[PDB]
């Protein structure tokens, strides 16, 4: 009976974490909105993974912006050719 | 190669600081190649002294003749 | 003594073995310092920007051979560093500055200048042929 | 059920690329590949890691678009962000989080000047990294 | 150089020409210091750390000289440059830059490219 005890604690102590990610991703994203920065919940989700990955932030930051003049260069392409 | 670290050495040298970060780094890489060369030598010399320590009449290619 | 090559006083104390090792090595210093002479020499504007790219590349030369040197002091501030393994590291680092040396004593003795520079540096690459290096 | 572990670049950028693009990996090549060009070489050993001078960015730039109550939210949740453990390189996300930040002014539809200022910050590059 | 730097800045006289070079003789002197600055953390981060790391960072002498050896061609450059430059102003400072600019060092040739074009902007 003992043994359950422990991997109980550790499954809620994730999930703990997990809450609390998201309730920073969600703070991050309201952040982001009166900043009107316009990333989306998958792409701040995979920005946050890359920066927590060790992305060095001056790299970081100049390659998310050339992703995003990439992104706004396709979906102008995608609006042109439509 | 005599001319890939020729930083110095070009017709149109682009205005830089004085920033020796590439210096670090080659100099880093020649103790990198000497430390190399001493280790080759260490490593060479232990296997020559063990191959010298084996017990007598061990280690001998021709077991039993 | 003038435009001669840099010589050394070994202390008569010394190893007479050793002091035959130190003549031996000795080359390799005197060849720097008179690389590092004719380097301050022909880096003046007279001596024109074919002479000026030259003493350059010999700079960035120069500053490879610091580099070695420097690492040998590292060694040796390990204690790590042989009379032996001094001579057999510097063995192809005394080739290459006698052969910089030859090439910078050739250029200075026919005091070559633009195309005859060039043309001298041709003939020594010739000279040079059997040394890949 | 997913844990959190290190990835390999290729796969965040591979995500990533996918999701801003809005195609799959294939007719991104290109963009991807001249990414990946550009990201593989860049290392920031220049950038402060301090919260304290990108809080003070995104203040100012509040004040600017005349947000002065978005620049106290935000303020706030910084706070709340550094009650939390979870983030480790919060200088690296608040920077990320400014440089793709896109003002609605520029509320209206334009920024008033681009006079950037000396202000700036620290370059870190002193250090032997 | 510094002391020149420092007699050539209180004087109004030397005109814009003479404040955009003294400017940029300035900038450069800034780049140097910082150098110097990075060099010098490095050297106390030796000191500081105990361990003979056989690092870059070790104070050597030969490690001080190998680091300067660029910086003393640097300096040797700038030194030159400020002695000609010496008592020469307006079209006058621009003809010396030039004649500078005929240099056949690349380095040299690059800092003092640099140098004429920030100047003469």
């Amino acid at each position: 009976m003992a043994s359950s005890s422990g991997a109980g604690a550790a499954a809620a102590a994730a999930a703990a974490n997990l809450n609390a990610v998201r309730e920073t991703m969600d703070v991050l994203l309201e952040i982001s909105r009166i900043l009107n920065t316009g990333l989306d919940m998958e792409t701040l989700s995979i920005c946050v993974r890359l920066c927590e990955q060790g992305i060095n932030p001056e790299a970081l930051s100049s390659v998310i912006k050339e992703l995003r003049k990439a992104t706004e260069a396709l979906k102008a392409a995608e609006n042109m050719t439509s | 190669d005599y001319f890939l670290n020729n930083k110095h050495v070009g017709r149109n040298v682009p205005y830089s600081g004085y920033d020796c970060d590439d210096l670090s780094v080659f100099e880093m890489d020649v103790q990198s190649l000497i430390s190399r060369e001493e280790c080759l030598c260490h490593s060479m010399i232990q296997e020559t002294l063990q191959v010298m320590e084996a017990a007598p009449g061990t280690g001998l290619p021709t077991v039993g003749l | 003594a003038g435009r001669q090559s840099r010589t050394f006083l070994v202390d008569p104390n010394l190893d007479l073995s050793i002091r035959e090792l130190v003549h031996r090595i000795l080359p390799v210093a005197a060849s720097y310092s008179a690389v590092t002479r004719f380097i301050e020499e022909k880096s003046s504007f007279e001596y024109g920007q074919v002479n000026h790219a030259l003493a350059a590349a010999m700079r960035t030369l120069v500053k490879e051979h610091l580099i070695l040197v420097s690492q040998l002091e590292q060694l040796h501030r390990q204690g790590l560093l042989s009379l032996q393994k001094l001579w057999f590291y510097i063995q192809p680092a005394m080739r290459t500055m006698d052969i910089l040396a030859s090439l910078a004593t050739s250029v200075d003795k026919g005091e070559c200048l633009g195309g005859s520079t060039l043309s001298l540096l041709h003939d020594r690459s010739f000279s040079y042929t059997g040394d890949s290096q | 059920m997913a844990t959190p572990d290190q990835k390999s670049p290729n796969v965040l950028l591979q995500n990533l690329c996918c999701r801003i693009l809005g195609r799959s990996e294939a007719d991104v090549a290109q963009q991807f590949q001249y990414a990946v060009r550009v990201i593989g070489s860049n290392f920031a050993p220049t950038v402060e890691r301090d919260e304290f001078l990108v809080a003070e960015k995104i203040k100012k730039e509040l004040i600017r678009q005349r947000r002065e109550a978005d620049a106290a939210l935000f303020s706030e949740l910084h706070r709340k962000l550094h009650s939390q453990g979870v983030l480790k390189n919060k200088w690296s996300i608040l920077y990320l989080l400014l440089s793709l930040s896109e003002d609605p002014r520029r509320q209206p539809s334009k920024v008033s000047s681009y006079a950037t200022l000396f202000a700036q910050a620290l370059p870190r590059d002193a250090h032997s990294t | 150089i510094r002391r020149y730097t420092d007699q050539r800045s209180l004087d109004r006289s030397f005109g814009l020409v003479g404040q955009s070079f003294c400017a940029a003789l300035h900038q450069e002197l800034r780049e140097y210091y910082r150098l110097l600055s990075v060099l010098h953390s490095q050297l106390q981060l030796e000191d500081d750390q105990g361990v003979n790391l056989g690092l870059e960072s070790s104070l050597t002498l030969r490690r001080l000289l190998v680091w300067t050896y660029d910086p003393k061609i640097r300096l040797k450059t700038l030194a030159a440059l400020v002695d000609h430059c010496q008592g020469r102003k307006g079209g006058e400072l621009a003809s010396a830059v030039h004649a500078y600019t005929k240099t056949g060092d690349p380095y040299m040739r690059s800092l003092v490219q640099h140098i004429l074009s920030l100047v003469s902007h």
